[PDB]
Formats: C-alpha cells, structure tokens, sequence
C-alpha cells in the first residue's frame, strides 16, 4: 500500500538478486584499474 | 538541500585511506502500459 | 437484531512510527576505510605524525 | 562379484483417495499470522413460523463455520556418504522412492482420517458373500441413508471397497448362472462396475484401515445435555471468539474402551430430513473424534434436538437430531467386530489444505532448496540439500506441509460388514 515500501521492496529484489555478478564486475574493474593485489586480510605480518 | 539524503552505498569500503565524503541518492524509473484516450480530429489542410 | 455472524480480526499492515533521531556528530566527524584486518588483535594501531614545531 | 544396473521393481501402490481428494492452497501470507487456521461458513438454514399474528416473535439470523487447519511437515530426511560406492548407486532412487512414500502417505492420511471421521454408518449382521446381491444392498444402503437425510451430492459421491470385499462382490456377480455384460465384464476382468447403486465412482482401496472392536460395554449419558448451535462466544476477556460446528463434547458414565474412530448411538435419537425435519426409522450415529478426560467424548455430529425448548428458533432450524439425551440414554456401540472399513463419500466433504515451506529465502544460506512436484497426489514440497565435513557428508530433506481435513464429517460414511456377536 505504501508506495515507499513497495519501492524498496522491488529495489532490495534486484538488489539481492543481482548480488553476485556486481560483485565480481567491481572486483573486475578493481583488478584492471587500480591493483591486483587485494591485501588487507594478509596484515598479519 | 539541508535534509541530506542516503541510500544503499555501491561503494563498498573504498580503500585507499579515507571516503570519498560522498551523498547518495535514487532514480527509480517505471513503465506503466496501459489504455488511454486518443481524439480522432480533421485536419483543417487535409488529411482524415 | 441478533444477527449471530461471524467475527474476524483485521490486522491491517500501515505501521505507526514513534521514532525518529538525529546524528550531528558522527555525520560532522570524517570517516576512514584502511585495508588492515589485524586491528582484531587490538595491539595493532596505525600510527601517524603530528605537525612539527 | 558381478554386478548390473537391472532393477528388480518390487511395489507398485495406488493412491485413488488423495487423487480424488479436493486440495486448498490458502495465502501462506495470511495463514502466517491466521495460526494456519481458516474458517469457513456453512450453508444457512432458516426457521419457519405459521400464523397470523407475530408480534413480537420476529427471529435473528444464525450462520455457523467450521475451521480448518494443518500439521507438520512430513520429511524424509536422510544422510548421503560421499566416499562410499553403494550410496552414490542408490541416491537417485533413494529420491524416487522418497516421492512415492510421501504420496503413499499422504494417501494413508486421507482414508484414516475419512475412516476416523465417518459420522454415517452403515453395517451388516454377516459377510458380504452371505446372500446374493448383498454387495449391492451395501452400496444402496449407503446410497439410501445420504438420500434420506437430504446431503448435498452436486460434486459427486465415491465409495471406496477394500480389496476382500470387492472380491466378494465380484464372486456374487459371476456366480449368477448367467451371462449379460456386467457378469462378462466381472469374469473376465475383476471390476463389478463403475457405478454401483447411484454412485457415480466405486473404487478399490488398499490403504483402508481396520477398525478394531471397542470394549466398551454398559455405557450411559451421565446428566441430562443440550447441545446448541452457535458461531461464536465470549471469553474470559469478553472477545468473541469462533466456534467449531462439527464437534460436540458428551459426558458419559464412563469413557472407557473408547478410542477415536469408534462408532455409537444412543437409544432413543433419530435422524432427522436435515431440511424438511421429518422423522426418520434410523439410530442417529456418531463417530467418537477425541477421548478428552475419564467421563468424557468429543463425537463429531452435534446433536441438536428438534424438541429442546432451550433452543432458540434460529438454532432449531439446524436440529438434525429428533430428540436431547435424558441422564440415562444408554449408548450402543456399532463396531463391536474387527472389520476393514468400507468407506463412501460425497466428494465435497474432504479436503487437502497445503502450504509451502519457503526455504529459498536469503535467511537460508550454505543450503540449496528447490521445489519437488509429487505425482500421483498433486502437492509440492520442498527438496533442500546440505553439505558438511565433520562428518564429510551431505545431508537431503525432502519436505511437505499439508493436513488433511473433512469439512463435512456427516457426508463421510463407514460400512462395516458382519458387526454380528
């Protein structure tokens, strides 16, 4: 009934459902444009 | 202006040092198709 | 009248909100996203300078 | 050791019951909050009053439900070795099998509770193939007492024999010295016909219970009871809250020997035309449902009186009973033999209320769920898999939430061949 939450509901279904391939777009473009070493979980050492 | 605005970050912990300080905001577009009335006129050059 | 029907409960779904609360503060204050997963050991700061005088 | 994937098919059930059942999906959304319960109201019966003058004995108007709800899943939960050899040859018709036990028992569930619920009963002094068309006079008595009580049949009526009685009924149709075209049909195939004695489908069941005999003996209505129709009443709160028509609590002498599924009568009540309120030559019968308490039943007709003067004419328009129960109406019991049942219906009377199980939600990660379509009965369930290494090996659940329920119990019949002794 609420036009808010039925817009964030259509928006958090595409959001949810689209999870997986923008993640791997962004660390696509992440690779190709700023670095290929992503280390923040080897700072132990 | 002063009622700033947010919405869900695409962004991700950037991670040079510091944020980008940014303000996030949305477009929702949506296609509605459905029947509307048309007026049938004459053209007063010609043409039914 | 007497008409003996039948009851229902109507649980309609608009909610009523009661909260609403503001951040001055930690919207005024910077935020920082360093790449530095050992912080959970808690003996591991980043250290920076200060101006020298 | 030789080995090959040539399958030696052992089973091979029916499930006519299940199919045939009517099956209800309700918004799992409302169900949710609703405590998976759904009411639903009952054909209206209205009083009638002959005379002149009626002042001031204008009615009200009385409308009653019945409710009904579900269970709980029905899994099959099993565990998968990966390493071994024999699971990795038997999981897929480990699946297979699963799917066809669901069905299996989903049908099981249907005749007992059919079987359990069954408020008309009809039954025999001795054996089916005692006296010749004696299969026949068992279906026409069934056919005869739903008539005679005006129960609505535009869905249709089903009578389901169990498989010693059919043979019995087959015997008595090919022993008959002649041969027409029903004796040819019964010789040569075992069918005695699709249609019996005005049911429009008779069916052989292999899934028909057995209804063990009650030991109850020498059993009275212990005070004087009344029973009134109604839809709701007021709870300690002063909240209306809704009643339940096909259930009636009775306090007896003693409730021992009872069980749910046995079959009484008291002496003394009649059935009554339902609509037209006349008398009729036969015991009103009743199924025990719940045995709550020592002294106490849940039997699934109300009786309601035609001659209870603490009735209201509104709720005396619904009186299917022709009298109240007098503090020493003694109560004779119907199955007094063990017997497979018999049972017919009207096939409007039992229904498949069905729900999902939504397991694909984003809550349920590390797990794959996916839906699973029965054959045979027409339901879907849920088929999650799980993988694990503490004990290096993934678990399959294979789940289905529905419940059966007869939203008519006095459609629902019983018959009993040789009650004697």
């Amino acid at each position: 009934e609420n036009r808010l939450e039925s817009i964030l509901s259509r928006f958090d279904a595409d959001w949810t459902a689209s999870d997986e391939a923008r993640r791997e777009a962004k660390n696509d473009l992440f690779f190709s444009r700023v670095s290929q070493w992503d280390d923040w979980l080897s700072q132990y050492t | 202006a002063d009622d700033i605005p947010s919405f869900q970050n695409p962004n991700d912990w950037v991670f040079p040092w510091l944020t980008q300080d940014t303000i996030q905001i949305a477009e929702f577009y949506e296609v509605v198709e459905k029947k509307e009335t048309a007026f049938i006129y004459q053209d007063p050059v010609t043409g039914e | 009248a007497l008409n003996e029907g039948q009851i229902v409960t109507l649980a309609v779904d608009e909610i009523i909100e009661t909260i609403s609360a503001i951040t001055p503060m930690a919207q005024k204050a910077k935020k920082y996203t360093p790449p530095a997963a050992s912080m959970q050991r808690s003996s591991n700061t980043i250290w920076m300078p200060v101006e020298q005088e | 050791t030789l080995a090959v994937d040539e399958i030696i098919e052992t089973i091979s059930a029916i499930t006519p019951m299940a199919q045939k059942a009517k099956k209800y999906t309700p918004p799992a959304a409302s169900m949710q909050r609703s405590s998976n319960t759904i009411w639903m109201p009952v054909e209206q019966e209205s009083p009638t009053q002959e005379g002149w003058d009626l002042t001031d004995k204008a009615t009200g108007l009385l409308e009653l439900n019945v409710a009904v709800n579900m269970g709980e899943p029905d899994n099959d939960f099993f565990q998968l070795r990966a390493d071994d050899l024999r699971d990795e040859t038997a999981y897929r018709r480990r699946i297979q099998s699963a799917a066809r036990k669901l069905a299996n028992n989903v049908e099981l569930k249907v005749a007992n509770m059919a079987a359990e619920m069954g408020s008309l009963v009809i039954t025999s002094p001795d054996a089916i193939g005692t006296n010749t068309a004696d299969a026949w006079n068992f279906v026409a008595d069934a056919e005869e007492i739903m008539f005679s009580r005006e129960l609505n049949r535009d869905m249709g009526t089903s009578y389901f024999f169990n498989p010693q009685d059919y043979k019995k009924a087959g015997y008595d149709l090919t022993k008959r010295d002649i041969f027409g075209r029903i004796p040819e049909e019964a010789y040569r195939d075992g069918t005695i016909q699709r249609q019996v004695a005005g049911f429009d489908d008779v069916l052989r069941s292999p899934k028909l219970p057995v209804l063990t005999k009650s030991t109850a003996t020498g059993i009275t209505v212990s005070g004087a009871q009344s029973f009134k129709p109604v839809a709701w009443q007021l709870d300690n709160d002063g909240n209306k809250v809704n009643v339940d028509n096909r259930f009636a609590t009775v306090t007896l002498s003693a409730t021992t020997g009872m069980k749910r599924g046995d079959k009484i009568s008291f002496a003394g009540v009649k059935f009554l035309g339902q609509m037209a309120k006349n008398v009729l030559a036969q015991d009103a019968t009743f199924s025990v449902v719940r045995v709550v308490d020592g002294t106490h039943v849940e039997i699934t007709p109300k009786p309601v009186a035609l001659d209870d003067v603490s009735l209201s004419p509104e709720q005396r328009a619904y009186a299917n009973v022709n009298t109240s129960l007098a503090d020493a109406m003694a109560v004779n019991i119907l199955n007094v033999k063990d017997a497979r049942t018999n049972v017919f219906w009207a096939d409007d009377a039992i229904r498949i209320v069905s729900q999902p199980i939504p397991a694909n939600h984003e809550l349920f990660a590390g797990m794959k769920t996916t839906s699973f379509s029965i054959p045979d009965v027409g339901l879907n369930g849920i088929f999650a898999t799980q993988g694990d290494i503490s004990t290096l090996s993934g678990l399959c659940r294979i789940a289905l939430w529905y419940g059966v329920n007869a939203t008519r119990p006095e459609a629902i019949g019983v018959g009993l061949p040789g009650q004697t002794a």
